[PDB]
């Protein structure tokens, strides 16, 4: 009974993007053999945030992804001690977000300590003038890999005039302690931002993950 | 593991086109970022391009924009190419393909930061 | 003695988009074997126009196309006959943009009539609210099929807020008397906007084109 | 241009289930293809289609959220149905069609469609 | 500059015998490698032979080997011939000669590489 | 006000290269402020010119210059009355180029006047021979000196074998009226030939030139 | 006073026969204007070569050339800057050798410099196993074309045996300076060893060669 | 602008001395060099180094550059000195070289001190 059917999580994020220091704490909950989420996210220090909201939702979760029976699920096995990913996002007009991250249990939640760095990003770019409006829902490639399981996704951002805004994403989730890596396997993802207020310093998000074979 | 393999050299004359392939194969997963090099008989490796894993960014140096063009090939995994018009004598080098895993302003033009390379392949351009 | 090394050309559009009607007329010139042309456009009805340029800008000249020698140039020789083409530009949001062409040789000078029909485009979207900028260099993949020519490109609009917005173009050219078809090949293609005024009733292009094979 | 479906079977509730559609010849063109379904005695309904280079997808009202039509990066003028959530009510003989271009007048059409498969059954107990 | 001129082409049974020829004009000095290339109705130009400038070497496709032969005229400068022999329906195309200034493996056999073509005769074998 | 966003210009040269004259008379537009332009250039005496035009195409525009809010435009301010520049250029096999030109406002349009003298040019240089095609895109170091804006550049030119032809430039340029000079910057220019007839008695070209930072 | 009637030259060349890598220096003395040429040539790395030394001997000077009244000497002229030349030697059994070189005056005595690559050449060729004695004097037809200076040979290597070993030479001579070309003639060369030692890192050279009219 | 020069001293024929001439504003100037037994011309650089020219007397032996970091300064490399070398060398600036100025003193404006060199 170590990983329940509804589970609540705390995340804390510390980030800087193009010099842009700031704070963020954050409660979800969700249900983690089903594939869903909810958390609210404030940014605590630094705020308001001079750039868009949308590069820091993927930071803040897949031991909330469902499963199939025949595949293992690495990072729920992983827990209690849990497990760590490292990320690098890097986008099409040279903007580049590096992520490290550590997944814990304690009291019967999960805990989530999130470091970000966000550079070159430009001036005039969507990402700091918040020209952005949410992730297409995209496709998360798996697969075991030097004793690790790494992810690899192309994500597109929509833009409030009507356009997309391209990055590339590539994931290395590894568990404390050695847990049976699973097979090649995609991941669907849809990430929602529910509700946030004026200037994004309290905001809502959903997410409906699900893993499905090649 | 990766084990690149290249092809498509050999000898043109100045002003031809030359299309060099380099054909990936092995038991990994992952899509890697692959960088082009050039080295002159007694020169280093000097950077030619690079691709990023996904394709979506290229990288050139700048004796070659405008002329040369690297390209991800969707059907094969990690297989890319080096498309070379309107070739110079200056050209004339050993070329190479080498794969990462991603790529940073940083690492992709030093040669020394990959960690897979192909065999090499003879350009003469008369 | 034909297709001279430098040769002129006159274009008239008549044309609709989302129901509001417009006609342009226009005066060319450029190198034919050297793939480069440049053009005045002016607004002479319906002006301004309350829809991006840059939907337009393609459709004011594929004799104006470098060739290697082993690459017979189609278009070039359908003259003094000429040639027509049809295309249809099919934007990521739904926007529709048809076209039909007639080209001539009158007076030793290209004679272009053209007919755009454009439908379906977002009241909120780029093109209705003028928030393009430009073309990226597109490549158009051209081979035989039917006694015609036919190109295939994957084209994509810069925005002004530094996204991307994508069409496919499909587009048939067929000599008015028949003419050797060639195999298959590209055309490299850049068309820059070199000025124009505050309304874009008078505009100014330059287009660079380059055939080689796949 | 010559269409072969497969992938058909009987499924159960639930399951999911992928059709192909490969098609063959020395054809030059990107085709826009479409996924038709055929019930016994009714006519042929629209499922999806695809665009010519893949940018576009549209889908039927009734297939939204468990349906998805993709290309194959690989292999040209070859398209995927994949079903996901599969009902009896999906239960149909299904047909792939390719044309040059989809329009909003014709892409629901089967008529307007100038190359069909030989159709695969797809059965849901 | 020089300007290649065909002809001897036409339709003909299979099992026949067909001869090409190559005319060239222009002030050019130079002796030119020749290379002969055929294109289908539906396909493109492949490689069918190639001579050298000085006539001293001369490459065949494999589907044509014995069977089509090319020599040049030693009298008449870049002027070669193809003789087709043993014709069979599969050899129906367009043929063109090509020409440029040497030969070599990585670019006698590409079409792009050849800087003068001819105007191409149809050959039907019925 | 005075420097609209999109500005017609007229341009008139008389010049002597190796004591042949000719004189040209031009027609422009552009946009100021994004540091692009067009013209179109005519010889209306002394053609067909016996040299390589790209000698003459850099004479025909530095209010046409887009420039960060930072660095104050020197030339645009001079407006209404304008300003004057004088420039040598030093061609490595002995060619000399001095060039003085009057730039004016009148009716809403610039107005260009241009004097040129071009000697020693070797008769089998490629500037007599017409080997030329084309500037390599340039540098423009700009620094104040002396009351007047003075520029730098490093030009080479594309020679038809694919070697290459350089000069040395130096430009002053004086306000007509005492203006805020600017400090240390650089100018990138890119200067193209868009078009021109077989003799090069009608010559179109397309200039895109930003300020920036050391 | 630039060529004088006797004029020393030192040669470098950096090579590769079949994968072998080799460098030779050499040193050489001739009378330019009458067409008499000698030289010591040493392998300073990668001896001895396990090819044959004749494949080597023409590429170490057409500046020594006897030339009558009435055709222009196109590579005298081009000094002091000297010239360049590429030639690509195709033997009659698929062996390849593509030489470059560059050619300038340093105090008063003519500087070689040569890169070579020879390759596919049969293991038990005659080149490979060292089967050759000398070259037949040879006739190299000279004509100009594209500004430059081309010249074709069809030379005979002679075999140990009694046989004769064939080859095709073409080669494009460039001055660094633009000077005059002269028409079509002939250049009839005798090219012979006049010494070696066992392994031929020691080779001497002499070389005479005068142009005629066709 | 100011120009000090150095680098000279007594050498004996046939020896090697470099002289530099170092700058101490914005622009790039042309330099050139000088002797005195009046002023003659020994030889000049363009202010971006693309031209040089060298009185006839020191052609060969004489070899003016400019140095790529530090701004405004060149080298008179001097080799196979003679006994007529024997003068006062002067550096000079000016901002574009002509045919009808490089020469002649006159026309420049910043000068050096000028150092003496000595062949034995």
């Amino acid at each position: 009974a170590i990983i329940k059917e509804f589970m609540r999580f705390k995340v804390h994020m510390e980030g800087s993007v193009n010099g842009h220091e700031f704070e963020i704490e954050g409660e979800g909950e969700g249900r983690p053999y089903e594939g869903t989420q909810t958390a609210k996210l404030k940014v605590t220090k630094g705020g308001p945030l001079p750039f868009a909201w949308d590069i820091l939702s993927p930071q803040f979760s897949k031991a909330y992804v469902k499963h199939p029976a025949d595949i293992p699920d690495y990072l729920k096995l992983s827990f209690p001690e849990g497990f760590k990913w490292e990320r690098v996002m890097n986008f099409e007009d040279g903007g580049v977000v590096t992520v490290t991250q550590d997944s814990s249990l304690q009291d019967g939640e999960f805990i989530y300590k999130v470091k970000l760095r966000g550079t070159n990003f430009p001036s005039d770019g969507p990402v700091m003038q918040k020209k952005t409006m949410g992730w297409e829902a995209s496709s998360e490639r798996m697969y075991p890999e030097d004793g690790a399981l790494k992810g690899e996704i192309k994500q597109r951002l929509k833009l409030k005039d009507g356009g997309h805004y391209d990055a590339e994403v590539k994931t290395t989730y590894k568990a404390k302690k050695p847990v049976q890596l699973p097979g090649a396997y995609n991941v669907n993802i849809k990430l929602d931002i529910t509700s946030h207020n004026e200037d994004y310093t309290i905001v809502e998000q959903y997410e409906r993950a699900e893993g499905r074979h090649s | 593991q990766v084990q690149l393999v290249e092809s498509g050299g050999g000898l043109v004359q100045a002003g031809d086109s030359l299309r060099l392939s380099c054909a990936a194969s092995g038991r990994t997963f992952e899509n890697y970022a692959m960088g082009w090099f050039r080295q002159a008989p007694g020169k280093e490796r000097e950077f030619v391009g690079a691709v990023s894993w996904g394709g979506g960014r290229t990288y050139y140096a700048d004796n070659v924009k405008g002329r040369f063009t690297i390209s991800r090939d969707n059907a094969k995994k990690n297989t890319v190419y080096l498309q070379m018009n309107s070739l110079k004598p200056e050209d004339t080098a050993v070329y190479y393909c080498a794969a990462k895993s991603v790529l940073t302003i940083a690492t992709m033009r030093v040669p020394d930061e990959y960690n897979y390379w192909g065999q090499g392949t003879q350009v003469t351009v008369s």
